């Protein structure tokens, strides 16, 4: 089996710049049988390059494919706003064909601090025997952020799940939602519930807290 | 224009079977290779197999040999995928991709035309509608509110705000798979703090697998 490995993992560039994505194969790829696809969130892949260097029908001219043997490259000469997506390489061997893990091209912007909000579990939820405390980190950049839950000033571990949105197509920011799940008994047990956020755009960690039943 | 329209999303129990279709429209059907590529949530593309309908020439990947059968109905210009021995590892979106047309229709190996994708979910969890809880705005600029869509199965749910009239500043987060077999997501929106008293904010949740339409009115604490 041929294993395709793409580099880098995530690229941060600005429109109008040149982007070079590399795809290396575990062994020699047959006579220039390399493909490059573009994929945006929620959609199917779009064929960009066929056969190492062939430009697909309708694909703009700024996309070019090059390489041979075990090293291939997709080059976008002048980045445009609609070019920021995930890019996959594919090897079309014989009786087998594989893909790379993909490279994500994100729009680069000024560092933005997250707007932190905290939501206690609603009474309608507490009437069902469970409690979900929510911490919202709205519109920040870059993607890396750290959320820590504290119940009566005690760091939690395992009882929290988070999710991050795609990069916003307008302001090029991200947003994170962290949910801490507790039993109704464990929620009525303590008093203080806080979420502490650490991000590049913050000189000091931002703690958003609330007291139970106020 | 060549169009590929796939079958609807499916939810199968482990160790059962799934059958996904792919109807082709527009260009020629019998003389090109239709393939099936699946993409697990947050993972890479994976080629399962393909077929050329003219000679019924099938070609499968070694990872799915004996598990995957790909056929074609030339009279209806439809390509079928049938997979057996399903497990939770097979939960993914299944695409049907046809190879490209080159000079004078020269086949291009590379997948130029794609279908919309079919979500196949393999799990023992039963279909359950979501509970919609209000994320009420703080008593304190800009105020953030939202709805928590918890304990539903399977994907997907659709969340709109004020029946679609409110779109700016909305963030519907990707759902996460809980410790149980159920999903949960949150949909928030930032609005002016002054409008909290004169503007009604309603979150519209639709979970069609359970025929569940829920409109939840979010109000301050
Ligand atoms: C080349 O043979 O294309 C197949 C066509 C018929 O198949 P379709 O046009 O793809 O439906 O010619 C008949 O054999
Ligand atoms: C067209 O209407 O008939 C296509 C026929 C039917 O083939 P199938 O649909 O594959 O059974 O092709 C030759 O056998």
């Amino acid at each position: 089996e041929i294993v395709l490995t793409q580099s880098p993992g995530t690229f941060a560039l600005s429109p109008g710049e040149r982007a070079t994505l590399s795809c290396r194969a575990s062994q020699s790829v047959s006579g220039g049988a390399l493909a490059w696809y573009q994929q945006k969130a929620g959609q199917a892949p779009r064929l960009l390059i066929y056969g190492t260097s062939g430009r697909a029908t309708g694909v703009p001219g700024r996309f070019s494919g090059s390489g041979s043997e075990t090293d291939f490259s997709l080059t976008i000469s002048r980045l445009e706003p609609e070019d920021f997506a995930v890019y996959y390489c594919q090897q079309y061997g014989t009786s087998q064909s594989t893909f790379g893990q993909g490279t994500r091209l994100e729009t680069r912007r000024t560092v933005a601090a997250p707007s932190v909000f905290i939501f206690p579990p609603s009474d309608e939820q507490l009437k069902s025997g469970t409690a979900s405390v929510v911490c919202l980190l709205n519109n920040f950049y870059p993607r890396e952020a750290k959320v820590q839950w504290k119940v009566d000033n005690a760091l939690q571990s395992g009882n929290s799940q988070e999710s991050v949105t795609e990069q916003d197509s307008k302001d090029s920011t991200y947003s994170l939602s962290s949910t801490l799940t507790l039993s109704k008994a464990d929620y009525e047990k303590h008093k203080v519930y806080a979420c502490e956020v650490t991000h590049q755009g913050l000189s000091s960690p931002v703690t958003k807290s609330f007291n139970r039943g106020e | 224009k060549v169009q590929l329209v796939q079958s609807g999303a499916e939810l199968k129990k482990p160790w059962s079977s799934v059958r996904v279709s792919c109807k082709a429209s527009g260009g020629s059907f019998s003389s090109y290779a239709f393939n099936w590529v699946r993409q697990a949530p947050g993972q890479r593309l994976e080629w399962l197999g393909g077929i050329v309908p003219l000679v019924s020439s099938t070609n499968y990947a070694q990872r799915f040999r004996g598990r995957v059968t790909i056929s074609a109905d030339r009279s209806t210009s439809t390509v079928y995928l049938e997979m057996t021995g399903l497990t939770s590892a097979d939960t993914a979106v299944y695409f049907c991709a046809r190879e490209g047309e080159g000079w004078f229709g020269r086949p291009l190996r590379a997948f130029e035309f794609w279908g919309q994708g079919t979500l196949v979910t393999v799990s023992t969890a039963s279909t359950k509608g979501p509970s919609v809880f209000p994320l009420a705005p703080s008593s304190k600029g800009t105020a953030a509110l939202g709805c928590l869509v918890k304990d539903y199965f399977p994907e997907p749910v659709t969340v709109s705000w004020n029946s679609g009239a409110l779109t700016s500043g909305v963030h519907t987060f990707p759902a996460v798979l809980q410790s149980s077999g159920l999903y949960s997501l949150s949909s928030v929106v930032t609005v002016p703090s002054s409008s909290l008293g004169t503007q009604t904010y309603i979150c519209n949740v639709n979970h069609k697998p359970s025929n569940t339409k829920v409109d939840k009115k979010v109000e301050p604490k």
